[PDB]
């Protein structure tokens, strides 16, 4: 029964006897599979014989960890000062774009949509462009409107060139206003891909047709991140403490973790309009993670600069890859503040080390967070066995197949590209692991397998604040360090809890 | 210090409207309103609606898909919900509406999966039948507990002119096993109500217009289906108890916890118990033409509202259920006066103002004044006409109306009223509570639950309160 | 048995067959109780009719959560400029200090013995001082010797002014070179009593017979912190941001955070030997844990110096109080930087508090650690049932009292001072909680009670590096918040986790 | 870099001889030396002295008597509550630190991994703390029924106030009913953990041997050992009595890892004492033979050539049938110690070892280190007598570097100066050691892994050396610029 002195909320209130013999009355008339029968196909679920058949699927997806290219344009478009994300198409897009950041940041995410309905499939999407973009200019006073495409815009095939151009023909906004645009369709690619369509539409929209004044600065894209707060500000700690000349292109860090202070901000931080026109002077442009920049690397390759892309950097050996190509183009050395935060990382390790030696791990998501996942993994003298990204090309494989041969604790490992979390259920019940490094939905694998999840990667729905640590740079690795640790010690404890029976080595130290 | 409600919220609307441009404006002014003067109707909601979303406005609405795969078919336990076009709708509504269940998920049941045909460039291009009929052989595979699959439409399958009914004709055949084609693409409509439509008029097209097939089922005088109550958090379970102890019995509730089975035995009931009108009327309205099966629509949000839906159904049956109704009206009064005694006191006399698709807006209002709390302001993303005429049986007169409102006016607003507590959606959560306001979402319940019922009423009262009466907002101003 | 391919160390070890057998057999000849009277009894040990007399208990202590003075000594004293302590009595002391330290930090502890034995019971200790003195100084090369004494010294009564006077009479170390003494009795108070009379020791070696020349900076002592490493980093930087005039006398952040890079360092960082000299000009002395320096705020007091004391402040409010004090001093306006992260914890806190409202705690520790911590939940909307402080005095429970009568979260909640872990065990057997806030002695409570533990509080045995992280400060008490969230995630998974029984509640977002 | 190694070694004495003043160079030069040639086997000869004062201020890594008796014999002792007599420190410090594994329900019918403390304050520092410790001994019987013993471990202030436990224990043994052992431990006492051993041991003989015999019903066999100082570290002590058993022997108890009252009560009953911590242990086994007439022998069950020459010499005591089991068992676990030497020696080979650990370990694991390939280039012991530098000869080859209660400095500048692949010591010495760049695993506890004993225990010892050397972390130290 419910009782006020202490309320059983969902959880405990269905276990409760009356819910329990009023949940197996409705059973026997649900003509559900008996319960032998449930057990036979579990089991069945969890055998070689099914992981063969379900690698053999050629169609279906089940649980792919990743999500369609406007996901990936909104959230770079709201690492720009004042910029909307304009997202040209049908509107349940944008309901979900938002609550998909809100549910993983707990905050606010601003994005608008041109609203397009059936008719727009006989008449195309003009009016709906000139009208929304005069609306959204009026009612939310951005700086920039950064326009991308829903599936069906795509399909019905808008200019939205001349779409944009008429709008500024008919008033819907000042003629010298900034509305850069891309083209980021649901069926090429992930969201990966449409972080880097809008990003180059934005940097297109403010290059075309310039000759550059070099500088010696170099422009920093972090790319799709689901750390980006944390990251963020991580890697302006680091670079000041260099002393390098730098733009970071789509910052989020302010804009997904605002105060709670009596003000709501619709906009906060971001790259500015102006950072983002110089930024063509840069000689040199990096990106954090390969798969959300390539065309916009080449974009920045057409006007001279040189490009450097790494692998969502985690960990000593790829820190110290950043800092070096940092202090190659700025000319400055690495400062000693830094070189004791490494040595303090090394030290942690080195104090660590037996628990992490021999640990074997599964590690799924974008390609680049599972590359420098896997990476980090290598340092420790663990095996990152089963490798996946639903979004990672064969190009990939290659790359994380040199990843793995670079090192002992490689042997054996494997990327999974273009695989999804059915597939890896299949890996988790027939090569046992100790560990599945992922993201939220990676729940169901721990439920479905018994394999403990550890949460690094976009989404995180199921906790709070995450986003807001840093897991690049050296304080982020050993945070990363810590929160592996954790897990493992926890595990340790609860398996050696239980009294006269495990808890021999139920130590104190350990 | 001092206002006058009714004129505050009418100056609230001409602040608003100010901002659009001319043409937004025309469009946007008959959604907004205050409820003027007229069981029993309080108020008259005079506001237009079901119609397009102005463009670039930071509409709250989702898509038909949301309607049909995410609210009305999703739920269905045993069936596997295909999300046919490109990945991105069945990830964002992967496992996000807490539509709950009892089940073996990836065995037995499929619900907080997805299962999607990740349309390609090719797919677009060349079709996404072949590849829908080799997906259902795989479902057949890989899930053969499964008792039937549902193609839900996204966008793109509609304006290729790919034919999925063809589809699922042939895979029944092939198979043995339901196959519905929704065409819930989210071009089509306005909003999610068009995906209840479609979803309501496909359970009756692919599940009703089929043979026997539970000839073998013994009815009782006393059964019911509760039709529209998606389980959230558990609500369908703790409204079930309820019907059971008053002495009916449930064959199947639409569509949280729902069986195939119990969906396709509904025509054998006797009565169909309306909770959420706006998405499932339309069954209804074909249940009391074809078989002749009458509804009736009850609410279970807070004592009052059960109190008079348990008698109001127990009216339509005989003596023995009408003593039952009162049997379970007063085995939970010493819950509801407990709840009451230590809630009320800490809620009575606080403004609330509400923002929820097309039942909630109206429906939970009696429970937060069975607590001492009024509405100030309530409106529907997708409500049609017939929701704002039955909203006046809930809200007072001067109570600010909203329909389909925008992120723009929604936060001046609650900037303008500065209620004690909002209700609304996961998007308006989180800047609401950055005013300084409390905001429990009145969707997911905020990750709480259920509300429906008497076990449920007693949650609901908590969850309110802990919003409410939290030492964090006295922490906002910083003291220098 | 026992496989080279997947070795079983101790753990699993023990549970394959062959040792179950043969540790069933031994059991039967062990003439240990019957296993129903062990359940007997069990159960009989979490009943009221037991607690009634573990609470009458007069004379026994069992579990107690404190340490002796000694060690509160070497503590404080490591948080000077390359000093070493010196204790002055039997070696197995120092042993025991070094080990107990270095478990916690991961990190060398360094400390000496004067190493008393047998003999200096007839006749005193005076060679020990002379020859250890004299040993320490040329073998350690410190710049200042810190003397503490063990418990057999003070039975003994060793004059230890005469005896380091006797040293520098015969050569032992320079005349001038600094060797400040305290007697740190075990059989008086604990640890943070050490921690204060060594402090004074210290203070009162540089400051005896001098005059201030005023300055308007302002002295702070940490006191004794399990998470010194990350806190005094905290401090700092918020000092900083700040712009205050400032001396930390006693900072162990860098002694007990080296770097791994090749060199062992056995001395790093610390207060100055001349700060701590010059703190006497100071206007103000602020202690971060009344418990820890009544005596040394006395002294300091005795010098004309305003003193304000805190505990161990944690959360929005003792934060806030902090900076308020720190402004009230220094003059300088509270910068916005700070304001901004103040308004990201309410934030957190406004996003999390659905989860932390209603929830129940037993908290033990430091009583500053108790009082900060109590507080700390409180504002979060929990209630600190259960607060135990085994070294904590009655003026302590009355200021639990008031801060209890603060809020209305309060109205059940006692504090138990001079009370050990095993009556802390009755009282989470009787009284159940959600919550277990304390060090790594509470896992045995975890054990025992099914209370789940959440380490905040010195020592922290069985987790690595997590005093590289701070509590203190609105960063820290962010980590603390996300600590608390983890904990109570993890807790509402496991609790849902079971596929078709409990899992209706495994919700995907939280 | 070429050098010779008993030369190096010497070198390195005198440099570090150099830092200390006159008189304590002199008391310390006599226990350093490289081992010598030889005057089973004798591979060299560890001339040192030993046992003792420790020179003041030196950083001496040595415990006290306290260690030596609660921390040591009598704390694993499960089913008897431990007071730690005197003020909080020492039982909170030794609180669970020990690894010595025991099965039981901590609180209710064991006690080892908790703290029972008198918690001395100055009142009873001046009035005496016998009241007090009756008082404590009555609340024990009440709140913890099912211990079978209490025993008084006494701290540092005990023997300084001139209390009378005895009186107590002898007062309260016949009010109670169950064995009361008072302790003279007294860190003032001895100059480290050994008197510890001696006083512990001796107080098992006077108080527990001492008494009407508990157990005239228990039924004998030819087979009856019991196994002395092994003290279960990470299970240990298990993973040697199963080979024992497997052999055909009766363990009749297990001092003191696991170990219950009754099993030590019962120890005069057996044929053979099979004493492992010879240094904690042997007081004990000589009480025994004066006493009982029961033979005692040393055994090692370190490393595979140990554990197949100790079954062996432990049965060749018995008959053919224990001669057969004792091959049978090295037979049976041969595929496992083949298996682990094919995993394990070509990762290890060649790597020098430095040791430092308390009485028995420094010379006992020399072996299993040497079955992986691996050479011992210095050790050493905290409290080491004349006795155990003599059978320390048995085991390290001469020009090994051999160190007496050695100092933080001294064993600092010989890791510095011998680099040697791997140090194993104890919780003082890991991090600094780590910090150099050094590999190093603990000694003591295992690293919070074992058991290292026996056959089983083996494997888990090579896969902790392997996993401490061979891993990428030392790489990392250099930062690539
Ligand atoms: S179905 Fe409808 S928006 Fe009636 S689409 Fe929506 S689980 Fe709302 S006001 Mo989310 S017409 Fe249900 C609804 Fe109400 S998803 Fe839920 S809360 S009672
Ligand atoms: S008893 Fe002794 S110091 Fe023989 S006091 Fe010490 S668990 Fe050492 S070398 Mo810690 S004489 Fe045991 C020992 Fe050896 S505690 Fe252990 S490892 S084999
Ligand atoms: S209205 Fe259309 S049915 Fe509704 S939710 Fe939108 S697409 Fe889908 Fe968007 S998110 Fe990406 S771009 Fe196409 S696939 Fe899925
Ligand atoms: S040689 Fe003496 S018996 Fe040995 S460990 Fe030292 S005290 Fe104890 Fe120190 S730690 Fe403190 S001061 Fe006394 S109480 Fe316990
Ligand atoms: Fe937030």
């Amino acid at each position: 029964p419910q009782n006020v002195d202490k309320i059983l909320d969902h959880a405990p209130l269905f276990r409760e006897p009356e819910y329990q013999e009023m949940l197996a009355g409705k059973a026997k008339l649900e003509n559900m599979p008996p319960a032998d029968k449930v057990v036979e196909i579990a089991d069945w679920t969890k055998s070689w014989e099914y992981r063969e058949k379900n690698f053999a699927r050629e169609s279906l997806s089940v649980n792919p960890a990743k999500a369609c290219q406007p996901l990936g344009a909104v959230f770079v478009a709201s690492g720009f000062e004042r910029t909307m994300s304009f997202v040209h198409g049908s509107q349940g897009c944008v309901a979900y774009y938002r609550s998909h950041l809100s549910r993983h940041f707990k905050e606010p995410s601003s994005a608008v949509s041109s609203s397009m309905t059936e008719d727009a499939a006989v008449f195309g999407g003009l009016n709906n462009m000139v009208d929304g973009l005069a609306n959204t200019y009026k009612l939310y006073d951005p700086k920039m409107i950064a326009v991308s495409t829903t599936c069906m815009a795509e399909v019905i095939g808008d200019d939205l060139h001349a779409f944009i151009q008429t709008a500024k023909g008919k008033g819907s906004v000042p003629e010298e206003f900034d509305v850069p645009f891309a083209h980021t369709p649901a069926f090429v690619g992930s969201h990966v891909t449409g972080y880097d369509n809008m990003l180059k539409g934005i940097l297109e929209h403010f290059w075309k047709g310039r000759t550059p004044v070099p500088n010696r600065s170099v422009n920093i894209i972090p790319g799709f991140d689901g750390f980006a707060v944390g990251n963020n500000r991580e890697l302006k700690r680091i670079l000041g403490m260099m002393g390098v000349q730098y733009t970071i292109l789509s910052d989020v860090s302010d804009q997904f973790d605002t105060p709670s202070d009596g003000e709501y901000r619709m906009y906060d931080g971001g790259t500015k309009i102006e950072a983002a026109r110089d930024a063509v002077n840069a000689d040199y442009t990096i990106s954090l993670q390969e798969y959300c920049t390539p065309k916009t690397l080449e974009y920045c390759q057409s006007f001279g600069q040189k490009t450097a892309s790494f692998h969502y950097p985690l960990g000593i050996g790829a820190t110290d890859d950043l800092l070096q190509k940092l202090s190659e183009i700025s000319g400055k050395p690495v400062p000693q503040e830094l070189e004791m935060e490494r040595g303090r990382l090394v030290d942690a390790l080195a104090d660590s080390q037996a628990y992490l030696h021999g640990k074997t791990y599964a590690i799924y998501g974008d390609p680049d967070f599972v590359y420098g996942m896997a990476r980090f993994i290598l340092e420790t003298g663990g095996e990152p066995k089963h490798c996946l990204a639903t979004n990672g090309s064969k190009a990939w494989e290659a790359q994380m197949q040199e990843l793995f041969d670079s090192s002992p604790f490689g042997v054996g490992c494997k990327a999974w590209g273009g695989k999804d979390l059915w597939h890896m259920r299949s890996l988790l019940a027939t090569e046992k692991v100790d560990l599945l490094i992922g993201n939220s939905y990676g729940k169901y694998l721990e439920r479905d397998t018994d394999t403990p999840l550890i949460r690094l990667m976009f989404p995180i729905f199921d906790r709070h604040h995450h986003h807001r640590f840093p897991v690049w740079g050296y304080q982020g690795a050993l945070r990363v360090l810590v929160t592996l640790l954790d897990k493992i010690f926890d595990k340790l404890d609860d398996d050696t809890i239980q009294a006269g029976v495990t808890d021999y080595s139920f130590d104190l130290t350990r | 210090d001092k206002t006058n409600d009714s004129a505050f919220h009418a100056r609230l609307i001409a602040e608003v409207l100010e901002a659009y441009p001319d043409k937004a404006r025309k469009r946007r002014q008959k959604h907004l309103n205050v409820a003027g003067q007229a069981g029993v109707m309080l108020s008259e909601c005079d506001v237009k609606s079901n119609v397009k979303s102005v463009p670039g406005v930071m509409t709250i609405r989702g898509c038909a898909y949301a309607g049909s795969k995410g609210v009305v078919w999703g739920p269905v336990k045993d069936m596997v919900h295909i999300s046919h076009g490109p990945v991105g709708c069945g990830q964002y509504s992967w496992s996000q509406r807490r539509n709950y269940y009892i089940g073996n998920t990836g065995v037995d049941s499929f619900v907080t999966m997805q299962f999607t045909s990740d349309f390609q460039e090719k797919d677009i291009v060349f079709g996404g039948d072949k590849k829908l009929e080799k997906i259902i052989d795989e479902i057949d595979e890989l899930f053969p507990l499964a008792k039937g699959i549902s193609v839900q439409s996204e966008c793109p399958i509609g304006l290729i002119g790919d034919d999925i009914e063809a589809v699922s004709r042939k895979k029944k055949k092939e198979i043995g096993k339901t196959i519905v084609p929704v065409r819930c693409e989210g071009f089509r409509g306005v909003s999610q109500s068009l995906g209840h439509h479609i979803a309501n008029d496909a359970i009756r097209d692919w599940v009703f217009d089929g043979e026997d097939k539970h000839a073998a089922f013994e009815t009782t005088p006393y059964d019911v289906n509760v039709i529209g109550d998606y389980n959230i958090g558990g609500d369908a379970w703790s409204s079930r108890i309820l019907l059971e102890e008053m002495g009916l019995r449930v064959v199947g509730n639409w569509s949280g916890d729902a069986t195939l089975a119990e969906i396709e035995r509904a025509p054998k009931a006797k009565l169909n118990l309306i909770h959420c009108y706006r998405s499932m009327n339309y069954i209804c309205r074909h249940m009391e033409e074809k078989y002749n099966i009458p509804w009736t629509e009850y609410n279970f949000f807070g004592p009052s509202q059960i109190a008079a839906s348990l008698r109001k159904i127990a009216a339509l049956f005989d003596e023995k259920i009408q003593e039952g109704a009162e049997r379970v009206i007063a085995k939970y009064q010493p819950l509801v006066d407990a709840v009451i005694e230590k809630f009320r006191p800490r809620l009575a006399g606080k403004k609330v103002m509400l923002y929820v698709g097309g039942l909630r807006p109206r429906h939970v209002v009696n429970a937060y004044n069975d607590l001492g709390m009024e509405i100030v302001g309530t409106g529907y993303e997708f409500g049609h006409n017939d929701d704002y005429q039955r909203t006046g049986h809930y809200v007072r007169e001067g109570t600010l109306i909203y329909d389909d409102v925008t992120g723009y006016e929604l936060e001046k607003f609650i900037e303008g009223i500065r209620p004690d507590l909002v209700g609304s959606g996961i998007k308006e959560k989180y800047p609401v509570q950055k005013m300084g306001i409390p905001f429990r979402q009145m969707h997911s319940w905020d990750y709480s639950g259920p509300y429906h019922g008497y076990d449920g009423f007693a949650i609901f009262a908590r969850d309110m309160d802990l919003a409410i009466n939290n030492p964090v907002w006295s922490m906002f101003k910083a003291p220098w």
